[PDB]
């Protein structure tokens, strides 16, 4: 029955701002209501046709496919796969290819083999990403929309099919190996198709090896990754042969998935162009090559350093998951060979060498001491897995998780202190495990503070007190911890020399930046909140709120911060000249400490690339240059993530 | 009293089918939950058949509907 | 030209707000979102009107979150293109902030696109602090920044 | 700009 006439008239006599919900629906379930009129709200709005209805229609080609059409289809499938790997939805990006809906109906061996290879690669990538679970809410969409992805044929059979397809094309390539332009074009197209098939097989084999439970197969993928370089060179050289799109290419239906789109607001992913396809795959191959070397490290600290260095590259979602899975193939076994407790014991012995873990002490064979140290290690096994998982996330979401991990690390520090005190009482070796936990806590705090610079969360007027906490308090504590660790190693007897040198350089640069910012404020070149009311005390307390959970080192409140960082303590108070001179001296010290370091790696070169230009600026500005100007200076963070270049 | 009677009838119209059939078709059915003086209707667990979609809560506006029907 | 700031009074002003927000904001808002924000917290919504038109609109919300601190929220801000750079938006945010602090608010939060440098400069001048980075938080694709103003 |  129709009641529109009786409904519109009734609704037109309302109170102009009155709703009709009865008793349990107010404005909140009414939020997120899909207004089915707007283009940006309603997800659903020639002829839409799926593969089954396209085979009979004839608009699709399922037999005797021309080489340029094959090249175009393969290239666009690669583009869709890369777009999915970049974080877009599966259904709207990769399954627009009508061939991978059901490869059984495909009769051409090359197209069917490539479709099965793409499906297997997608399945392996989804399994690895889900197992690691290092992806956030919007960095990956692993939902398959109820589709089936090559669950029938085994992966080894798919690789064999790809190999057979490549072998059936090698004969064609060699048959035309040689002045007829048409045969030259045919040979070039055949070579391009072979290159694409071979690269697909290489990538699938690399992922398969990463899916194996034996760590031996991981190292075997390096040769295939090397072959991928030449394969991609060929694939990029032969790119103007395939059939171009008409956006909509002959074979793809962009809107074939309309009943499977989520009911929420649409994001409308945009598939990338064919030009950038080759570059992304080369970068991914290089990233996987970097990942494959993680099975050689034997100690926990090197593993953590490698994880930090890899995450500093801002890698893709798939590669991080691969690294996480190859680090922890099981819930408790690292690399599938060593239990993590043994790894933590080895790390402790190499870093501080407590008497309990030393074979030459009477505490190794004791029953109570062994149980106590085993309990401590078992309690410590979890926070390190959590820390590595946090390192596996993206750059934006690392800060919050790092701030949250401090509670568990402080509990672990307290437990370590109690254990060490009890063991020392039993022995009669002081603060050994405490020193180790303090070093890890200080490293976490340092990285947490620097991630603020990395993500542009710190304002211009907030630099001067952020660098002070890094320089005078945190890195000063870190140097004491490393010196205590190095001292205890020799006292019970340099692996920590490089870390000590790097820490010294970082501390010197941070102190120089702090002095420069303080002098800039004193001159009047830094813009401050001109209005309203936001006390710097509240800003400081909320900036350093996560540090309140930890107890050692004690948190520094605003009242204590002013006393320590006050320039009035020096009699007479220093003018801006003096602060500029001090900053120049700090930069010179950092440059010398780096230049004296043998074999400078990539991390040293970038830091040298900011210390040198900033030192010249500090000396030039120390002479009174542009002293009367009140314009704010420009800080460029391109050279280094955490340390900007002071440009006037 | 006419306004009160109309409000009572509209309130009784809740918890029904209330098929929408907007100006582009889409044959929305769902369940009627609330309305306003602009004649826009919000639904719940609403499907959309072009020419099932299980939308969460449609908000079909006043100037996009043709005729509604309640079973 | 005299610019007058008038608080929200009745639903007759809703079409003025909707026109200003839609033509300026990028994300899509249904009319029920405006109705929720206006009806639940009418004391925090202010408009900038000249003559017999509307040139500004600020829509805000205030509600306790996690039963830990009463957090304020600036949900919508818009100034007409022909009238920007006259300090309309700054005064709108100032009045919203004063209303929130009169309502015993502990903090004020908001999001904005990182590419929108004008709003970032305005909030930094006013005293807001960048708190979190959100990748692809919007529909357009621009990474969003969560600005906070800690009061206590 | 309220974001989801
Ligand atoms: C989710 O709602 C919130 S995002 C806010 C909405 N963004 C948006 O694009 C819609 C509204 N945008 C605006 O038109 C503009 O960004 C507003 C909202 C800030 C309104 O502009 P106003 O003109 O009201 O801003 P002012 O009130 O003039 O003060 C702004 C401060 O920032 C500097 N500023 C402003 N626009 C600038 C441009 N284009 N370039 C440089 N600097 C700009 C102003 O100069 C002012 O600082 P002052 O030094 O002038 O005091």
């Amino acid at each position: 029955v129709d009641i529109t006439q009786d409904f519109e008239e009734a609704c037109r006599e309302l109170k102009l701002g009155e709703l009709l919900h009865d008793k349990l629906f107010g404005l909140f379930e009414a939020m997120s209501a899909i207004e089915m009129m707007d283009p940006k709200m309603d997800a659903g709005m020639r002829k839409v046709l799926n593969f089954e209805q396209a085979i009979k229609d004839g608009t699709i080609k399922i037999k005797d496919l021309t080489l340029p059409e094959l090249i175009g289809i393969m290239d666009t499938c690669f583009c869709c796969l890369i777009t999915w790997l970049e974080g877009h939805s599966l259904a709207q990006t990769v399954f627009t290819c009508l061939y991978i809906h059901n490869p059984d109906f495909i009769e051409d061996p090359a197209m069917k083999a490539f479709a099965l290879g793409i499906l297997k690669i997608c399945d392996i990538a989804r399994e690895k990403v889900n197992k690691a679970a290092v992806f956030e809410e919007e960095d990956f969409q692993s939902m398959t929309y109820g589709f089936k992805m090559a669950n029938s044929v085994t992966d080894l059979r798919v690789t064999g099919m790809l190999k057979d397809v490549e072998d059936d094309m090698q004969r064609r390539v060699k048959s035309t190996r040689s002045r007829d332009p048409e045969v030259e074009l045919e040979h070039q197209q055949c070579l391009a198709v072979f290159s694409r098939v071979k690269f697909t097989r290489v990538l699938l084999t690399v992922l398969i090896a990463f899916t194996k439970k034996e760590t031996s197969a991981v190292a075997e993928a390096q040769k295939l990754m090397v072959q991928a370089a030449d394969l991609l060179s060929a694939i990029h050289n032969s790119l103007h042969h395939g059939i171009q799109a008409q956006n909509i290419m002959m074979g793809f239906e962009p809107l074939v998935n309309q009943r499977l789109l989520p009911p929420t607001f649409p994001r409308y992913a945009k598939i990338i162009k064919r030009e950038e396809m080759v570059n992304y795959f080369a970068r991914l191959i290089d990233r996987i090559k970097t990942v494959c070397e993680v099975v050689n490290l034997t100690n926990l600290h090197c593993i953590l350093d490698f994880f930090c260095e890899f995450s500093e590259q801002s890698p893709c979602v798939l590669s991080r998951s691969l690294l996480q899975t190859t680090f922890l193939v099981d819930n408790k076994k690292v690399f599938g060979t060593h239990l993590m407790q043994d790894m933590v014991k080895d790390a402790l012995r190499s870093f501080v060498s407590p008497p309990v873990l030393s074979p030459k002490c009477y505490l190794y064979n004791n029953h109570q001491a062994k149980d106590c140290i085993d309990s401590f290690v078992t309690h410590c096994v979890r926070p390190f897995c959590s820390l590595i998982q946090i390192h596996g996330h993206n750059r934006a979401r690392q800060r919050d998780k790092l701030g949250h991990i401090l509670e568990e690390f402080a509990t672990l520090q307290d437990e370590a202190e109690k254990v060490d005190a009890a063991l020392h009482t039993m022995l009669l070796h002081l603060a050994c495990l405490g020193t180790w936990v303090l070093y890890h806590n200080l490293r976490i705090m340092i990285q947490y503070l620097l991630s603020g610079f990395e993500l542009e969360l710190y304002s211009m007027h907030e630099y001067y007190y952020i660098y002070w906490y890094l320089s005078e308090f945190l890195y000063a504590w870190l140097m004491s911890t490393l010196s205590r660790a190095d001292g205890s190693q020799m006292a019970e007897e340099r692996p920590l020399s490089r870390e000590i040198t790097m820490s010294q350089a970082y501390q010197n640069m941070c102190a120089g930046m702090f002095k420069t910012m303080v002098a800039f404020d004193m001159d009047g070149k830094v813009r401050k909140p001109k209005f309203e009311l936001d006390s710097e005390q509240v800003r400081y307390e909320h900036r350093f709120a996560p540090f309140n959970s930890v107890m050692t080192p004690p948190p520094v409140h605003y009242l204590q911060f002013k006393e320590m960082s006050d320039l009035n303590k020096y009699s007479p108070p220093p003018q801006s000249p003096e602060l500029y001179v001090a900053a120049s001296k700090h930069f010179q010290q950092a440059k010398m400490i780096l230049e004296n370091i043998p074999n400078p790696d990539h991390e040293v070169n970038r830091i040298l690339k900011v210390a040198k230009p900033n030192f010249v600026v500090m000396k030039l500005l120390a002479g009174g240059h542009k002293k009367e100007s009140k314009v704010p200076p420009e800080f460029d963070f391109s050279a280094h993530k955490y340390f900007p270049v002071v440009k006037l | 009293s006419a306004a009160e009677r109309a409000r009572q009838q509209l309130e009784a119209l809740l918890n029904k089918t209330m098929r929408i059939r907007m100006t582009d078709g889409r044959t929305l059915v769902g369940c009627f939950l609330c309305t306003d003086r602009d004649c826009n209707v919000i639904l719940g667990s609403a499907q959309e058949f072009l020419k099932p979609r299980v939308l969460g809560l449609a908000m079909v506006p006043g100037h996009h509907i043709v005729s509604i029907e309640v079973q | 030209r005299t610019i007058r700031y008038v608080r929200y009074e009745s639903e007759l002003q809703m079409p003025d707000i909707m026109r200003l927000i839609t033509k300026d904001l990028s994300e899509p808002y249904s009319i029920y979102t405006y109705r929720y924000f206006i009806h639940n917290w009418p004391q925090l919504c202010f408009l900038a009107m000249v003559g017999e038109e509307c040139v500004g609109a600020i829509v805000c919300k205030l509600d306790m979150h996690k039963k830990m601190f009463r957090r304020g929220y600036i949900a919508m801000l818009a100034v007409d293109s022909k009238y920007r750079r006259n300090g309309i938006g700054t005064n709108l945010v100032k009045k919203a902030i004063y209303a929130m602090v009169e309502g015993d608010c502990d903090e004020v939060v908001l999001e904005t696109e990182i590419t929108n440098k004008s709003a970032l400069k305005l909030y930094e001048n006013l005293g807001f602090v960048r708190d979190k980075r959100l990748f692809r938080y919007y529909l357009n694709g621009v990474d969003a920044l969560r600005l906070k103003l800690w009061l206590r | 700009m309220l974001g989801p």
